[PDB]
């Protein structure tokens, strides 16, 4: 099986 | 190097309850270890942790794609790698060695306490006990407590506070996980 | 719960380190090697089992980088505040004379993520078959470390363990010897 990675967002600039 | 240093810092969790009949997600962001924005799967939507966090709470609930991927994560995130890693984490058993040898509560002492070492074992919920002729002896005891070897196996040190007569017996008994019967190690004073 | 899975990730500056990594319940499942861009399994035999797209934390390890940017500048530029370890050594078994062993260097309950360690043998620095973890999270948000120096007991050697730590004044030197 494959470990899924939660992206992760880019904060307001 | 006393320059100024700055950390961004951010932990995706995924708890689980009953196997994977209950979940929760988290996802967590912390500059120089302030937690200040956070997403619970619990609320569906990103909530300011701090004043500074809350520019990218409301930027973030704005992007109903961002949600619903976040919305889904229990399922396709954290139901996902709990499948993956199940066999060689959940299920990892790894049988204690277990040994008993004497000690002294300080230098120029007669061998006044006895040590029950516990070692090599996962998960690391355990239970140790000491007996003294077939009588569980509950004074007296010290402990380090569960130590963890990061490397996926702990070990305690459990020790009994006792003056050892001739012919007597003492008994560290271990429960663990991985055995469904407690294991027994005697000692016996010379 | 009964399992939490954690993975943690961070960005570093003016360092320019980044550390991706997978917890299950306090034990490393992964890291991810920046440098190779490769998956490090904290066991050999992990990566028989399971895999992992390393340039996924790469990615993430440049949001987090362009995350850092941003709240520096948010904060007004406001520095971490150093919190110093406390460090423990031990072995992870009853020690015997001969009798084949490892010393372990436990880090904990610091930050930033930085660390100079050295084992040392009677004062002089080894280097010879040691091995350490990268940077474990932590409930409180500050992290553990692991260092591990293989050995054969004797009656004629002491070690320390010295772990240098912005936050330290001096650095902080863990004894072990031959115990009675
Ligand atoms: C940063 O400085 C600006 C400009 O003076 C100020 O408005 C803001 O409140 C400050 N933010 C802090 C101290 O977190
Ligand atoms: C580690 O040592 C280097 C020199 O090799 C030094 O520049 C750095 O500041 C040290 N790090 C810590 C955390 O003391």
């Amino acid at each position: 099986g494959v470990y899924a990675t939660r992206s992760s967002a880019v904060r307001l600039r | 190097d006393t320059r100024p240093r700055f950390l961004e810092y951010s932990t995706s969790e995924c708890h689980f309850f009953n196997g994977t009949e209950r979940v929760r997600f988290l996802e967590r962001y912390f500059h120089n270890q302030e937690e200040n924005v956070r997403f619970d799967s619990d609320v569906g939507e990103y909530r300011a942790v701090t004043e500074l966090g809350r520019p990218d709470a409301e930027y973030w609930n704005s992007q109903k794609d961002l949600l619903e991927q976040r919305r889904a994560a229990v399922d396709t995130y954290c139901r996902h790698n709990y499948g993956v890693g199940e066999s060689f984490t959940v299920q990892r058993r790894v049988h204690p060695k277990v040994t008993v040898y004497p000690s002294k509560t300080q230098p120029l002492q007669h061998h006044n306490l006895l040590v029950c070492s516990v070692s090599g074992f996962y998960p690391g919920s355990i239970e140790v006990r000491w007996f003294r002729n077939g009588q569980e002896e509950k004074t007296g005891v010290v402990s380090t407590g569960l130590i963890h070897n990061g490397d996926w196996t702990f070990q305690t040190l459990v020790m009994l506070e006792t003056v050892p007569r001739s012919g007597e017996v003492y008994t560290c008994q271990v429960e663990h996980p991985s055995v469904t019967s407690p294991l027994t190690v005697e000692w016996r004073a010379t | 719960e009964e399992h939490v899975i954690i993975q943690a990730e961070f960005y570093l500056n003016p360092d320019q380190s980044g550390e991706f990594m997978f917890d299950f319940d306090g034990d490393e499942i992964f890291h991810v090697d920046m440098a190779k861009k490769e998956t490090v399994w904290r066991l050999e035999e992990f990566g028989r089992f399971a895999s992992f797209e390393a340039q996924g934390a790469l990615a993430n390890i440049a949001v987090d980088k362009a995350n850092l940017e941003i709240m520096t500048k948010r904060s007004n530029y406001t520095p971490i505040t150093n919190v110093p370890p406390e460090v423990t050594v031990l072995t992870n078994s009853p020690v015997e004379l001969r009798e084949p062993n490892v010393l372990i260097c436990f880090i904990d309950k610091f930050t930033p993520p930085v660390v100079n360690v050295t084992w040392l043998r009677n004062g002089k620095p080894v280097t010879t078959g040691v091995s350490e973890t990268v940077f474990l999270p932590r409930e409180d948000h500050l992290f553990r470390k692991f260092h591990y120096l293989p050995f054969l007991p004797s009656t004629e050697d002491v070690y320390d363990c010295r772990v240098e730590h912005w936050g330290l004044d001096e650095p902080l030197l863990k004894h072990w010897e031959f115990d009675t």
